[PDB]
């Protein structure tokens, strides 16, 4: 990261403080690295965090300097066009399966999290165009 | 390897026959890290594997041939889940169908469902009694050779259940205008009373093989019904292992001792006859035979033999007990003599209606007579005793197949009986802490229905196998041609056991020395225990089994000496006893010859037929419904002979899945890169992909036959792509939300 | 026999 | 497959199926010819008759027997009585199911020999055995330590069995036999004037010493009594119709087992024999011997036979061991019972020898497989 890079990563970082000491929490760290447009997963997160125990995770807080090399490890698209044709021939998805998938396997998001995210994009039928809603959520 | 973090195993245990448990981290080259449900790690080790669990889409199955990995634990598993969450009874495993006793009523007897079942074919339907029926009825329709069902178990499991619903099927779908359904319902309480026997181990076991034919005519209206009996077992009659009891009709004759009716057989109570007190166990709880009497009475005059014969039957009854109360007194080594006004036979005598001073001169004889001369010979008080007690086995076993003509005689129509669909009830292989000859000759019928159902099985899958062009090498009888032919053959244990019969002065003793200079290091299937010289063991098909050779000899005896037969035929009194022996060899014949013989005439009826299979099961002892004990039913199914049959298709190939289901399966395991406009060559590649092709699994003209496990390892790898694709596009969509939330603070 | 009978 | 027995008594044979409780053939094993022109053409004559048939015509014929003192003297007379047994008699082709013969025990080898050969060669049977007549009358009387007494025609043997052992030292044999005893009879009614010269006669007197004869509790105070008074005599119609009246004399024949002196025999009775056969046994087992001592075979069965034996072996024996008589009515047949059981064992079986082992071996395969 270049110094206007470290300028934006900390500004970035101070919005997510919440307290004013300068530091956010570990369990918010995930949530700045993909405000910042990393996508980690949340054992990735966990990993670059260093698999905290609950406590820390939740109480513990980091200030800027320690959370940059966890953002820089974890920074360091026709898979993802297939991935979505694994719920596919006529190029739609019933919203009801992607919603039971994403809400009941890997790591579990709610409901009205898959909600937001399925807002607008499905018909009235109830069908998802993968890759106008991949290229959307890409963007 | 199979085994990873995540993957499930069951692990051995007391008080379920196999416990749930989860690998908690991956297996390599000792001792595994295993989650248990009970609590958060127990391990587990590895000896001179634990077995796998099948994936979840494949539990719950109608059909135990569906599952992956075919193992007592999955069986068991199966078995519990569709018996207590679904309520469902009845199960598929390859041909049988597997019935499980709710042991409570349910409502799925009825017209509406009979009117589901009729009509289809067997796996167009979830299984059920009338899916058996119904197959029975259809090739029964569509050919010639006639069709027979086969119902095995413990006789607590409702095989007598069973048979009712087949006939109610029967005489629902017939179209007929008869009322069997009454008739031979109405003749159980007869034939159990007659028949059927409290055992250590059970109440009311049946103790032969109960055939009803249902006849059909040319048109297919049932006309009536033709009753069979086989292997009964005469030697109960004479012989007793403790708290056993003799069949049940002595014991509801001796509740009936105090009342008008039967004042002059001069009954005592069960322990004043040395039939009834060698059990010396009189009472069943909950049971007065006293009532059960009143139900007996009254189905024989539903049945319509008449309170004559009636009198008479249970005249001759008692006349067996006073029979068997006489004791000799010893002369000489070679002579034996009754005393001068010995009361049981002075009763008997006025029972049967013959003279005291002819029945005491053959008791203690027998009649020797080449054509030109004859001789009358004394005989030891041992061989008195035993021609005694052959001689009431003999009246005993004539009286039932008089009273199986009886029914018969109300049973059949002058009507022609164009073909037949026959019911057979036949007792399950039996084991307990001792085990008799009883048990021996059980366990050898079970050997040969069980050879039998084998060659079935083998015939039917080799059709299969070429109407999909698959090479019949590939499939394997598993025989155990090996055992009978130890059992049955000259020179096996039968045999040794008839000459030993015959032999002077044989014994167990001796005859367990022949056993082992016969068979001990000669045979395979044969072995002696360390600490005994007077029992041996067969690897006999369900289990080790251990056999103690005390008095096999003394139930074996049977003769009969023909003077004491016709000194009976002399009576003028009443009608029936001379007419039980009007219609040798066989007076000769022993009782284990007589129960080998027996066998090849339910064999040869058998053969003749079709056969259908179903299966008994008793969940628990205590009568609870619905509910099921794991340690109770791993017994049943092994006894059954279920188990071995699935140890018997595992070696085979147990999965088969038709194209276009596999396809609309496991697309996701594809790619349509690869795909191809035939789904058959597309599988056929995308799986020689993922699989070692040729041996491994094959390909039939319209199936795709899988062996055991790698139907899982397919759900295995197809689950997990899966999931990692859904994780990469939530992460993403992750993402996508924190973005949105700095939108938020945008907004 | 052959000699001490007569057979 | 039932295999045969048959029991080639030296006066009369034996035969039926294994596991039949008595014989479906009983005939005396007598070869008739005639010995005289018949002077009727178109009377349908044959050359000679066997068993049944040559008693009847016994008027008419000269009777041999082709079998004296246990050994066969003649096999092509031997060989019609089989010939008869097994097509005539029986309707049983021999070759079709297996046959087991029977001998007295130490009589010459040759009789074993060309007897199996006669059986393989000639009948083409199955398969054979041969076996000691005492051997079976234990099987028949259901044990298996004895001692026992076998006396038919031609042959009287002792052979003990201990806990299903021989002892083969302490066979006792003696040619003592219903024979003897009517050739005896014979002269000893000569006395009284009666005569019987030929063949066809000696049958008369072997029934009247079947029907009348009976062996003496004591025998001298009875022979004092005889000589005191008539009232033991008793009479019988010869076939034609003249009574004849018999004495002490019916008594005096079977008294001569006892005391062979009176034939002029060398050795002792059957008591001091049967004795003696004990007294060559161990010590161990005459305690035993003494209680399972067996009466066996027809010249046994004079009326109280048994109770002199007892009586007189007891006075023979120590007088704390007590001793016992075994003697069934069968007993006559009891040697033919005991090979029909032994014919019936499924061990047995395996015992048979087999015409391809008599072909490989030849004649002398009886003395190696067998007994
Ligand atoms: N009831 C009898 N009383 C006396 N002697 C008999 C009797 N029956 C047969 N015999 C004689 O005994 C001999 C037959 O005995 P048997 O046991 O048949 O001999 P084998 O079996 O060796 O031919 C003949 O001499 C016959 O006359
Ligand atoms: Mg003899």
């Amino acid at each position: 990261f270049n110094k206007d890079q470290l300028e934006e990563f900390k500004e970035a970082f101070e919005l997510f403080d919440r307290v004013g000491d300068g530091k956010i929490l570990y369990s918010q760290c995930g949530d700045v690295m993909r405000a910042l447009g990393q996508n980690p997963t949340n054992a990735e997160v966990l990993k670059v965090l260093g698999n905290p125990k609950s406590d820390e995770l939740k109480s513990r807080r980091v200030d800027f300097e320690t959370f940059l090399p966890m953002l820089q490890a974890v920074a360091k698209y026709e898979d993802y066009l297939e991935g979505f044709r694994v719920f596919d021939g006529n190029g739609k998805v019933m919203g009801a399966e992607l919603r039971h998938v994403l809400t009941t396997l890997g790591e579990k998001m709610t409901e009205e999290e898959v909600e937001t995210v399925l807002a607008g994009h499905e018909d009235s039928n109830g069908c998802i165009n993968y890759e106008a809603f991949l290229k959307h959520i890409l963007s | 390897e199979l085994y990873t973090k995540y993957a499930r195993v069951w692990i051995p245990d007391p008080e379920e026959v196999w416990k749930s448990a989860e690998l908690l981290k991956d297996y390599k080259p000792k001792v595994l890290q295993l989650r248990l449900e009970e609590g958060k790690d127990l391990e587990y080790c590895l000896d001179p594997l634990p077995p796998l669990r099948n994936p979840d889409i494949l539990v719950g199955e109608n059909d135990l041939t569906a599952l992956s990995y075919l193992h007592e634990p999955a069986v068991l598993h199966n078995l519990k889940v569709r018996f207590i969450d679904s309520k469902l009874i009845y199960t598929y495993c390859g041909i049988v169908l597997v019935a499980i006793n709710p042991y409570e009523q349910l409502p799925i007897y009825g017209e509406d469902i009979i009117n589901a079942y009729s009509g289809q074919n067997m796996g167009d339907m979830d299984p059920h009694i009338f899916a058996v029926a119904e197959e029975a009825y259809k090739q029964m329709a569509r050919d010639e050779r006639n069709q027979s069902i086969i119902v095995s178990g413990e006789s607590g499991a409702g095989k007598t259940v069973s048979a009712k619903y087949a006939m109610r099927y029967f005489a629902t779908v017939s179209g007929s205008a008869a009322n069997v359904e009454e008739k031979v319902l109405a003749s159980n309480p007869i034939m159990e009373s007659i028949g059927n026997a409290k055992t250590t181990r059970n109440d009311n076991s049946s103790r032969f093989g109960k055939y009803i034919e249902i006849g059909f005519d040319k048109r297919y209206r049932i006309i009536g019904a033709n009753m069979r009996t086989y292997l009964l077992e005469k030697s109960r009659v004479v012989f007793q292992a403790e708290e056993e009891r003799n069949y049940h009709i002595f014991y509801q004759l001796c509740a009936s001792a105090a009342l008008p009716e039967f004042k002059t057989l001069r009954l005592g109570n069960a322990n004043y006859f040395h039939y009834t007190k060698q059990g010396g166990s009189p009472v069943i709880d909950g049971i007065d035979d006293a009532k059960e009497m009143v139900n007996t009475r009254q189905a024989c005059t539903l049945l319509g033999i008449s309170d004559s014969y009636q009198m008479g039957i249970f005249r001759i009854l008692a006349g067996i007990l006073h029979l068997g109360n006489v004791e000799f007194a010893s002369r000489d080594s070679d002579s034996c003599a009754i005393p001068p006004k010995h009361d049981p036979l002075t009763i008997f005598c006025d029972l049967m209606g013959v003279d005291y001073e002819e029945m005491a001169h053959w008791l203690c004889h027998r009649k020797l007579a080449t054509a030109t001369e004859t001789y009358i010979k004394p005989i030891s008080k041992l061989h008195a005793i035993n021609a005694r007690d052959a001689l009431a086995k003999h009246i005993y076993a004539n009286l039932f197949n008089w009273i199986v003509d009886h029914v018969n005689k109300a049973l059949h129509s002058t009507v022609k009986q164009h073909s037949f669909i026959g019911v057979l009830d036949i007792y399950g292989f039996e084991t307990f802490e001792i085990n008799s000859f009883e048990q021996f000759c059980i366990n050898y019928a079970n050997e040969k229905l069980q050879q039998q159902f084998n060659m079935h099985v083998f015939k039917l899958e080799q059709e299969e196998y070429m109407k999909e062009q698959i090479p019949w090498t590939l499939i394997d009888f598993y025989d155990n041609q090996p055992c009978i032919n130890l059992i049955e053959a000259k020179m096996g244990v039968l045999d040794l056991l008839d000459e030993e019969c015959k032999m002077p002065k044989g014994s167990d003793d001796t005859w367990a020395q022949k056993l082992y200079n016969t068979h001990l290091n000669k045979c395979a299937l044969f072995e002696k225990p360390r600490l005994s010289n007077k029992a041996f063991i067969i690897k006999h098909f369900a289990d080790k089994v251990e056999y103690q050779c005390e008095g096999f000899l003394e139930k074996n005896k049977d003769t009969v000496y023909e003077e004491q037969i016709k000194v009976l035929k002399s009576s003028k009194k009443f009608k029936l006893l001379p007419e039980l022996f009007q219609d040798s060899k066989e007076h000769k014949k022993t009782v284990g010859h007589q129960f080998r013989n027996s066998l090849h005439l339910l064999m040869e009826t058998l053969n003749a037929t079709t056969p259908h299979y179903v299966r008994c099961i008793k969940p628990n002892d205590f009568k609870f419904p619905f509910t099921f004990d794991e340690k109770r039913a791993v017994q049943q199914l092994r006894a059954c002979g279920v188990l071995e049959t699935i140890r018997i298709s595992a070696a085979g190939f147990p999965s088969r899945w038709t194209y276009q289901e596999f396809f609309s399966r496991y697309r996701v395991l594809m790619k349509q890169k690869d795909v191809l406009s035939d789904r058959k060559q597309t599988c056929k590649n995308v799986l020689e992909k993922l699989i070692l092709d040729k041996d491994k699994y094959q390909f039939g003209k319209t199936k795709i036959f899988f062996r055991a496990g790698q139907v899982a390892y397919l759900e295995k790898i197809r689950a997990d792509k899966l999931r990692a694709a859904c994780i990469r596009i939530q992460k993403t969509i992750r993402g996508w939300l924190m973005r949105k939330k700095y939108m938020r603070m945008r907004r | 026999w052959x000699a001490x009978c007569p057979a | 497959t039932t295999a045969l027995v048959c029991d080639n008594g030296s006066g009369l044979v034996k035969a039926g199926f294994a596991g039949d409780d008595a014989p479906r053939a009983v005939f005396p094993s007598i070869v008739g010819r005639p010995r005289h022109q018949g002077v009727m053409v178109g009377m349908g004559q044959k050359d000679s008759y066997v068993g049944d048939e040559a008693q009847s015509k016994r008027g008419i014929l000269t009777l041999k027997y082709p079998i004296e003192h246990g050994i066969i003297t003649n096999w092509d007379d031997m060989e019609k009585i089989w010939h008869h047994t097994f097509y005539n008699e029986l309707r049983v082709a021999p070759e079709e199911h297996p046959t087991l013969l029977t001998e007295a025990p130490l009589n010459p080898k040759a009789n074993r020999e060309k007897m199996t050969q006669i059986m393989f060669e000639t009948f083409n049977v199955p398969a054979m055995y041969v076996a000691i007549q005492a051997v079976l009358s234990l099987y028949a009387s259901g044990r298996t330590t004895g001692i026992v007494l076998d006396s038919g025609d031609g042959v009287t043997h002792n052979v003990p069995i201990y806990e299903g052992y021989a002892l083969p030292h302490a066979i006792m044999r003696l040619d003592l036999a219903g024979r003897d005893l009517t050739d005896y009879l014979m002269k000893i009614l000569t006395e009284r004037g009666y005569s019987f010269v030929t063949t066809a006669e000696r049958e008369i007197v072997r029934d009247i010493k079947e029907k009348l004869c009976y062996v003496a509790l004591d025998f001298e105070n009875e022979m004092a009594t005889a000589a005191s008074s008539s009232s033991l005599e008793k009479s019988y119609e010869l076939p034609d119709g003249q009574v004849i009246t018999i004495g002490n004399e019916r008594f005096r024949c079977p008294e001569t087992l006892f005391q062979p002196s009176f034939i002029g025999m060398e050795s002792a009775g059957i008591h001091e024999t049967t004795y003696n056969s004990i007294m060559k046994c161990d010590i161990d087992i005459r305690k035993d011997l003494y209680a399972n001592n067996v009466m066996s075979g027809g010249t046994t069965m004079y009326p109280g036979i048994a109770d002199r034996m007892q009586k007189e072996i007891t006075a023979l024996a120590p007088s704390t061991m007590k001793i016992k008589i075994i003697a069934p009515p069968e007993r006559k047949y009891s040697v033919w019972i005991g090979g029909s059981i032994l014919a019936s064992l499924s061990t047995f079986q395996q015992m048979w020898i087999t015409k391809q082992e008599y072909d490989e071996a030849g004649p002398s395969i009886v003395h190696r497989k067998c007994f």
